[PDB]
């Protein structure tokens, strides 16, 4: 650390890495779906729904 | 890609780019439209046809409205307005 730069640390770049990436479907399933009309639908409004 | 469009009433032609500034379809394209009302006239807009099927999301494609003068200062919105 110095006055000119206060954001220097060896371990600033890495935080709690633990397991690399995530396990497949660790917290979320991988559900697949075909776009059939009266079964699945893109919501009516678009912009505040991304 | 800036064009003038003012008066009392009118319509911004969709994808009206092959006449103003004929941009080849391959590249990303974007344009802005400038409205000026009759003296002492605030403006109301109504969309007659809107479909951005290129993607639901807009990190690539979107349509937005700006109020005031044309700055990044205040997005009115990106329904009628
Ligand atoms: C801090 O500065 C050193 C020397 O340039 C650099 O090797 C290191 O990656 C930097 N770390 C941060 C957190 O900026």
């Amino acid at each position: 650390w110095d006055p000119a730069s206060g954001l220097n640390m060896t371990e600033s770049q890495k935080g709690k890495p633990a397991n690399i990436t995530d396990s497949l479907s660790n917290r979320s399933l991988i559900v697949t779906t075909i776009l059939e009309e009266p079964y699945v639908l893109f919501k009516k409004s678009d912009k505040p729904l991304y | 890609c800036q064009f003038e469009l003012s008066g009392a009433d009118g319509i911004v032609r969709s994808s009206q780019v092959e006449q103003e500034e004929k941009t080849k379809p391959g590249q990303a394209v974007d344009c802005i439209w400038t409205i000026k009302a009759t003296p002492k006239a605030k403006i109301y807009l109504r969309f007659l046809d809107y479909q951005m099927e290129h993607s639901n999301e807009c990190k690539r494609n979107f349509v937005a409205v700006y109020d005031g003068s044309s700055a990044i200062e205040n997005l009115k919105a990106k329904n009628d307005v």
